[PDB]
């Protein structure tokens, strides 16, 4: 009868992960679930938990999402989230977004503010203007391992 | 792809997920991590975030799968994760992680890693990538 | 939103949903008709297109819930239609229409009418706006 | 065994709706049914029937899809779609469509051809132009009654 919480970085992961960013990763993962944990002992809410643990791996750029997001054949970055409150079944989504420091916490606005539960591209850059969110350049959003990563993604064929 | 679950201590679950997607993807393919049911899902007995290839989360409705499973099959959370790795994908790649208003939590994955942690309040607490 | 699905001679199901989504909705909004498992679901046992209040057909992906109830609980397909939408729709309005892998075809809904038409090999036919 | 098939043209009806309206969205709803029959007659797969079916829906201006869609606040049309064949449970499904067409066929390609299971907005407006479907201006897809309608929305 008592609070619990997992996080995760993604599936995938290849065996010949390099010890190094091993490490990384689970300094990573152990930061942000103390920061979800420290949450839910002074008793903040479920929904605004998964909102702050999720923000955090978005901004690290470790991980893909956020800054450290994917990059797109054209070398940019899109991303999308879903966010879902399960006790009335509240759910929020967003996509296409190049612009949004935070995508989570659009979502969470989206589930919150919006007559619909999925706002995408265009839209959605607007929406988080009429929210007042913080944006930014696309290129916050581009490290130099992702850029790295898309010219071997490329030559893969 | 990143994600969170949590359940207070009132019993309330709820989850969330992000990404960038797939390098060196085409403008406007969205994947799996924005779709409530594939990527995304809580109810009032769990909360579950999904993370591998989204053609096979997609079409197996992944998230929302672990809570029909508990629902229409009275599985508990890791009986009901376990049976979604192992039944709703074959041939796909996906993992995910849950927890329930009960207070468990549980992860699963059907490839070789998945960076994830988990902790309950009365003190389990996991960090792990590999098996 | 419009919609159809089929079971062929050989006991394929299939699905599909269409739509130009709410009057006076502003740019990028997205509904329920394009989510795989809330608008539209097909497997080996069902094919369902779903249409109504965007935000409860989501919530519940309601699609897929036929071909879970279906699968997990063994109803048949009207049963398992009636069930969605008399025990799935807390307080939502939707409707449905399905075909099941044996042959059958199921409507319902719980608003004041649903424009739709059904037809069986063997000589059932129906096309109905109300009751 | 034996084939079967439904068509929908959307739930809740207005009760006030006019008795040929009545007459009009059933004579529409028919002549849809009767194609997909013929088509399941001469053993068309169930995929090709529900893409055929809802093309015709689509085209038609009765009902809120394709031309005859709904106007977003802007008085434009934006269109979205989705099927899935259940055999082997492909899926495909299309948004923020703006000059396609039948958004529904283009869900279809999106399943047959892209390694992607969902496209939208400009990424599939391209995807479009690469499949090369039958693409039109927006215009096309809205109609005087639908104008009409959005100006009541706007209460
Ligand atoms: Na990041
Ligand atoms: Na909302
Ligand atoms: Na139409
Ligand atoms: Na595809």
């Amino acid at each position: 009868g008592g609070w619990a919480i997992a996080v995760h970085g993604g599936a995938g992961v290849d065996p010949t992960l390099p010890l190094e960013r091993q490490e990384e990763a689970k300094q990573l993962l152990t930061r942000c679930l103390n920061l979800g944990i420290s949450a839910l002992n002074s008793n903040v809410p479920a929904i605004d938990v998964v909102e702050l643990v999720v923000r955090e791996l978005e901004t690290d750029p470790l991980f893909n999402s956020g800054r450290g997001s994917a990059l797109t054949e054209k070398g940019t970055v899109e991303m999308e989230a879903s966010i879902m409150d399960g006790p009335k079944r509240r759910c929020g989504a967003v996509s296409g977004l190049t612009t949004v420091k935070n995508p989570i916490s659009l979502a969470r606005l989206v589930m919150d503010k919006s007559p619909h539960s999925y706002i995408a591209f265009s839209g959605a850059e607007d929406f988080a203007r009429q929210q007042g969110v913080e944006v930014v350049d696309n290129e916050y959003f581009v490290t130099p391992d992702n850029v790295g990563m898309l010219k071997l993604a490329k030559e893969a064929n | 792809t990143v994600g969170c679950v949590v359940v207070d201590r009132e019993g309330r679950c709820a989850a969330a997920t992000s990404t960038g997607g797939l390098m060196n993807k085409m403008t406007g393919r969205i994947g799996d991590s924005p779709l409530i049911g594939a990527g995304t899902y809580a109810c009032d007995v769990c909360g579950v975030s999904c993370t591998g290839e989204g053609e096979a989360i997609i079409r197996g409705t992944l998230a929302r799968e672990v809570a029909a499973v508990m629902e229409y099959k009275g599985l508990k959370l890791h009986q009901a994760v376990d049976f979604v790795i192992k039944h709703r994908l074959d041939e796909g790649k996906a993992g995910l992680i849950a927890v329930s208003n009960t207070g468990e939590v549980a992860c699963g994955f059907n490839c070789n890693g998945m960076f994830r942690a988990c902790a309950t309040e009365d003190g389990f607490m996991e960090v792990a990538i590999w098996d």
